[PDB]
Order: structure tokens, then C-alpha cells, then sequence
């Protein structure tokens, strides 16, 4: 199914399932981080979701259509991580982002530390819009974690022949 | 082999949420494979 919301990304081998990440269904497109799926296909119920767009440098992949999430952090405001940890209820946690300063500009970044299978959980603004996905980050000196607020580009529609 | 998705909820901002975390400012580099590293 492709009903809007947040989803766990699970793998099954022989014994039971493991949550490897999280992603966002919006406008019939599933959005997650590349390192969650490695860009491979997903099952949804009886149906297959095929990768459509992705970029390993952004660490993002979308399924069934192009990247739909276009809201950005405004900079100044607090945000919420809608964390969906393995084995746990979805929970909101509010924080004021820090900044990853890069040679190409600043990226909002949240100092929130969750299990690796929380990767792909959405970060929200106060309108409930998804401004990025959690889980591509750095480990600072004391071992704690800071995640970029990773957002894709919603491209203009492609022309038709 | 079987990677699959299962719905986990609606996406909403929570009005009276717990607040935590500092706001670190970090110099970082992003490489072509999507790795952030501290400079
Ligand atoms: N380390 C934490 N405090 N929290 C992290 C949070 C993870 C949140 C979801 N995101 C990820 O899994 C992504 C996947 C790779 C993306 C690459 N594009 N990983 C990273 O962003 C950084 C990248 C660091 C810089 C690369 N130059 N990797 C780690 O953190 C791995 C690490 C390091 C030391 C010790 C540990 C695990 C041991 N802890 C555990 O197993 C408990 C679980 N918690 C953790 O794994």
C-alpha cells in the first residue's frame, strides 16, 4: 500500500524480522535513506516498490516516483524528530537544530541519538511538514551523535514528448 | 532477502513534546559516497 504516513523498513531472513530503517509515504512515493535499502526494491503487502530516484551523496532514495518532500528548515525554529525506533512506538522529540557547516553551506543538524534502525525517521516543522530525514551524521568527541536534517530536491515536472 | 515496509503511524507535530538536545555547530565535509566527517 501507499497510504500517507511513516513506515518501518523491515528485513526478513529465516527467523523473524529486523527493522533496518524508516521512511515517509507521501503522494504515492516512498522516501527513505539510501543506506537503509541500499537502493534495492521493497515489498508493500503483495506489491513491489521499485526505486525511482536516488543519490548516494545525499543518502536518499525514493520509490514509485520522484522525491516529493520539499519543506525546509527555516533555520531559527525548533523541529521535531518523529522517531520510529526498532521495537518501539513512534515518538516525537523536539529540539533546536545545530548546524553542519560545509564548504557549500550550512545544513541543519539535530543532536538526537537513536538506534541505527531509526534511520529515515522524519524531521518535522511546526506545520507537520517533513523537512528532512534523520540518520546521516557524525559522532563527536564524547561518542554522542549528531544527524544532518537531510532533505531532497522536489524537481519540476519533466516535460512530455 | 525480503525487505518490506509496514505502516507505523501518521506524521504529526506533537503539541506538548519533550525537548532535548543541544545545538552543536560543527565543521564537516561531505564526500561523494554520502559520508559526513568532522574536519
Ligand atoms: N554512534 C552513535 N552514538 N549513534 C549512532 C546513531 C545512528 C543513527 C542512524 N544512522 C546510522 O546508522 C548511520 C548509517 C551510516 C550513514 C553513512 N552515510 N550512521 C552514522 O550516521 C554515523 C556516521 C559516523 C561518521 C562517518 N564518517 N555512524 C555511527 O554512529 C556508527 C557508530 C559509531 C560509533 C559507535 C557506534 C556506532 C555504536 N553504537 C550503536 O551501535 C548504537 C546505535 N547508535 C548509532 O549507531
Amino acid at each position: 500500500e501507499t497510504t500517507d504516513g511513516v513506515y518501518r523498513v523491515m528485513t526478513r531472513r529465516l527467523l523473524g524480522s529486523t527493522q533496518v530503517g524508516v521512511g515517509v509515504m507521501q503522494e504515492g512515493v516512498f522516501h527513505t535513506m539510501w543506506h537503509v535499502t541500499k537502493g534495492a526494491a521493497l515489498r508493500s503487502g503483495e506489491g513491489r516498490l521499485d526505486p525511482y530516484w536516488g543519490d548516494v551523496k545525499q543518502d536518499l532514495v525514493s520509490y514509485c516516483g520522484p522525491w516529493k518532500l520539499d519543506a525546509a528548515w527555516d533555520g531559527l525554529s525548533e523541529v521535531q524528530l518523529l522517531a520510529v525506533p526498532p521495537g518501539e512506538r513512534a515518538k516525537n522529540i523536539q529540539t533546536l537544530p545545530g548546524i553542519f557547516k560545509t564548504k557549500d553551506g550550512d545544513i541543519g543538524a539535530v543532536a538526537l541519538d537513536y538506534p541505527a534502525g531509526t534511520s529515515g525517521s522524519p524531521i518535522l516543522d511546526k506545520c507537520g511538514r517533513v523537512i528532512g530525514l534523520y540518520g546521516n551524521g557524525v559522532v563527536i568527541k564524547n561518542g554522542s551523535y549528531v544527524s544532518a536534517i537531510t532533505q531532497g530536491k522536489r524537481e519540476e515536472e519533466t516535460p512530455v514528448e | 532477502v525480503d525487505m518490506y515496509i509496514e505502516r507505523a503511524g501518521d506524521i504529526t507535530w506533537e503539541k506538548d513534546a519533550e525537548v532535548t538536545g543541544n545545538s552543536p555547530r560543527l565543521d564537516v565535509a561531505l564526500d561523494e559516497s554520502g559520508d559526513f566527517s568532522l574536519v
